[PDB]
């Protein structure tokens, strides 16, 4: 077989889905691992780092998966309309894995459909205890955590831990997490690090044993997800979080309804309330955002407080980002590969390839 | 001149006791003792005495030095306490714990101008009935001048390491 | 007795000489506290706060300054020369008290001479025991210290602490500190607290113990030209993933401790922190306040660190003067007096009653 990997020329994307140690390893399997010349700068992997671990270096993105049986991306490719139709490049009868972002962008399927390519979506790996393995969204979203908080911190004008200084005491910072899922565990984690009070709240109710045991405190208010609870719940949610919110210095938004868009857990009028130069990073901007103050690509100045929304957090840790990435790759293809027919059979059982696959 | 005392004396003491307040220094952050110092505090916790941290704003050879170990030993924010809302408390108090600490603790500097120390706030030790220091030698401290404390008081050198030491005295005390 | 604190009108400065806590300490001492309105903005301390302590607000500096006695400021006054005379609107016969870098600049000290104000360069604090309240080098220096790691962490791809994902395991960050002072010795503690893993080297020999009660390892070879220890540094650097830079030989330029020749030796996606920027650079490929990159290193070089964090540097840059000036508020009677014997005020007195004092250059 022969798999290949593109430099990803979206703006903004640093990230690959590729690592030396996943070239040795498809290598191990039975695919001729082609890459571009210079898909992973932003990763911080070096061409001659994936030719050590046994990768060709293709010129262009289009010598690259020409004669490519199994392509691997990080983004959907780009339609003709988006601007370069990389949908074209792709040989048909090839088969795509990425974050096709499927449910929103029909557009990107109707031309994989079209051209006879096998494409497969991470995105919608069942949440079953043996797929961790697999899934992009937890790996992406634990460096999303991690990152919520040093963006916080590089925005916060004040340090985070508590010093006592011979010119006084500096007190640590406060810092309060909205929804403990796999980015919200790691950001209490993370800002725990630093010397600050972490306190969190959730719709689910184990969390508070999760959040206890990274050393923060809880604030109380059907598949591995919240359900929806609807303004009876968000009223109550407001006045029972109130009392740390205002003392509160900085705030990490995590929520997200997987088929709606994200819940607004703080509004404008809880805005004015907090104290002033207070951040607030909204990680669900991309989907509404838990703040609707909350502007996507930028930092929303406004009522004596910070509120940052970046887009596509995981990029801004591209070098651990992508390295996990190409891992989830592999662990999806590694149970189909058939060494001694040397291809690639997908099962069209395994509840792994039902909820991925979409088009073929 | 010098008493001296071991884990053995430490533990008959501090176990012994209904208030104990810990005076981390230069020489817990040295020996890394930080861990065992929480767990030296866990177990007087448990067996029913007060226990609480005495941070001098100037302790160590940083700001926030004490903190930042005592943080990544897992010490609550809750017990620890700065010395300008702290050094009343020492008279009640049974044991002052010092651990890698002389020039803080030192009464010279509200005494004589032939110190370099004078002038500088210090926690009040002496204050609390016994004072057990622990250091490796008589040498001097950060100023390069000695403690009157050594040659004085209820005041014990439990002379070692002190991330051994406070091991050796956790031993002790079960 | 009045104590006037404008704004800080120079460009990129968001830190105030003042606080709540210290305007009522200074209420209590006898003074009445005029501010500039709005002077606190950029440190996150708001004016209603301020008169909540009991302090006077101004419309202008002018205002604020006018009848001022005593006059606290963070960073040196500007001249005419420079483009607005702020010294002009201090009080004739009063008191300054900021971090005049007067050594350097004495251009404003003679200005102050010729107004007849008494100024104090806060930066000459001697380094004596019970000064270490008022020494505002330290104070600000510190938090500098921890920002690196922050702006570090900031312009680095990976994460700093190691992390076991169901999906594999990421490496942590390795960092190197050049430097070991009090900005780089809390960049130690706030690198190792973040879960990176942390080296430092030194010139001094006592700062190996000080790098190690940290949990940080000091670069030191097994086994003379001692530096041939270089390739130890070398050894390092090679695989050092953000590197802070500290050492900062006084009123010299700032000691060039990362070449070229090693920045290229170096891992692309590496970040450099550059502290020393304004003195000189210990990387001398570092341009103030930009992030340059050349063989695929960032080389970050901000100005005026500690205004990053301005918030938390004001209280404490503010709590450095109350503490050198509290002492001498006798208030049996309603006056300031200056003991000179006290050495905080011979050390930091640099210019008195219209003639020139400090021995640096008379
Ligand atoms: N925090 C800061 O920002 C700075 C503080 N300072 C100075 O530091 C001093 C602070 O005092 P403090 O840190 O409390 O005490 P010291 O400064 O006196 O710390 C040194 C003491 O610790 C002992 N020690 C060294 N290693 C060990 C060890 N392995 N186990 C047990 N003890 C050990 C030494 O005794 P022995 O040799 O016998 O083991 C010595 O007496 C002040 O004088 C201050 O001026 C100065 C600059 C900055
Ligand atoms: N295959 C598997 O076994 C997987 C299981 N999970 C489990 O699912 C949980 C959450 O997963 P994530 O992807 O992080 O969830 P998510 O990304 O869909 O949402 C983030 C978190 O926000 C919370 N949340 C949503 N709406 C909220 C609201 N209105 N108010 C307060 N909190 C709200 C949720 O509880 C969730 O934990 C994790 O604890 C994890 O154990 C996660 C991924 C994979
Ligand atoms: N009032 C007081 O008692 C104070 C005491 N201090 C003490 O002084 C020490 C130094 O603090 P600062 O003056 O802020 O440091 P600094 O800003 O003068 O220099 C930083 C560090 O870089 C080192 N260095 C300079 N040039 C170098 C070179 N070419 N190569 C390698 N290293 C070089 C120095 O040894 C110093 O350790 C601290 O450890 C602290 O304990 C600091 C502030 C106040």
């Amino acid at each position: 077989m022969k798999i290949a990997i593109p430099k990803e020329r979206r703006p903004g994307e640093d990230r690959v889905a590729i690592s030396p140690e996943v070239v040795k390893k498809l290598v191990g399997l039975g695919f001729e691992v082609i890459v571009e010349q210079g898909a992973g700068v932003g990763a911080s992997i070096t061409d001659d780092a994936l030719t050590a671990a046994g990768a060709t270096i293709a010129s262009t993105a289009a010598q690259a998966l020409s004669q490519a049986d199994v392509v691997w991306k990080v983004q959907r490719p780009m339609t003709a309309e988006e601007g370069t139709d990389e949908v074209a490049l792709i040989k048909e009868g090839a088969v795509l894995m990425c974050h096709l972002g499927a449910l929103t962008n029909r557009p990107v399927v109707e031309a994989l459909t079209k051209r006879k390519i096998t494409a497969y979506a991470m995105e919608l790996m069942p949440r079953i205890s043996r797929a961790q393995s697999m899934d992009i969204l937890a790996s992406q979203s634990n460096l999303a955590g991690y990152r919520a908080v040093i963006d916080g911190a590089y925005e916060f004008a004040r340090a985070f831990p508590m010093m006592m200084t011979a010119a006084g005491t500096v007190p640590p910072a406060r810092v309060l997490v909205f929804g403990v899922g796999v980015a919200g565990l790691q950001a209490i984690a993370t800002a725990k690090r630093l010397g600050a009070v972490v306190m969190a709240t959730d719709v689910r109710a184990a969390t508070k044993e999760q959040v206890e045991s990274l050393g923060g405190k809880f604030i109380t208010v059907a598949g591995g997800y919240a359900k929806e609870m609807g303004e009876e719940f968000r009223k109550k949610q407001a006045e029972a979080v109130l009392k740390e919110l205002v003392k509160t210095d900085i705030a990490i938004t995590t929520a997200l309804i997987p088929g709606k868009p994200a819940p607004v857990l703080i509004t404008e009028e809880m805005v004015t309330k907090m104290k002033p130069g207070s951040v607030i990073i909204d990680l669900a901007v991309e989907a509404g955002g838990n703040c609707p103050l909350s502007e996507p690509g930028k930092i929303v100045v406004k009522h004596g407080v910070k509120i940052v929304g970046h887009t596509n957090v995981p990029s801004r840790v591209a070098a651990d980002a992508s390295p996990l990435f190409a891992k989830n790759l592999l662990n999806f293809l590694t149970p189909h590969v058939d060494k001694d027919t040397k291809t690639l059979v997908m099962k069209l059982e395994d509840e792994t390839v039902s909820g991925t696959c979409v088009t073929r | 001149s010098v008493k001296a005392g071991s884990a053995e004396d430490a533990a008959f003491i501090m176990k012994n006791a209904s208030k104990v307040i810990i005076v981390p220094g230069y020489g817990m952050a040295v020996a890394q003792a930080q861990h065992a110092l929480r767990e030296m505090a866990d177990v007087l916790k448990k067996e029913g005495v007060e226990v609480s941290y005495a941070i001098h704003p100037v302790a160590g050879r940083m700001p926030g030095h004490m903190n930042v170990l005592l943080a990544e030993a897992n010490v609550p924010y809750d017990e620890v306490f700065e010395l300008e809302e702290i050094n009343s408390s020492f008279q009640t108090a049974d044991v002052a714990f010092v651990i890698g600490a002389n020039d803080v603790t030192n009464p010279a500097a509200k005494t004589d101008p032939s110190s370099p120390i004078y002038g500088m706030p210090i926690l009040d030790v002496e204050k609390a009935g016994t004072v057990l220091f622990i250091k490796r030698s008589m040498a001097s401290g950060y100023a390069g001048v000695e403690n009157e404390l050594f040659f004085r008081n209820n005041t014990m050198m439990l002379f070692g390491d002190a991330k051994k030491m406070t091991e050796q005295i956790v031993q002790a005390m079960n």
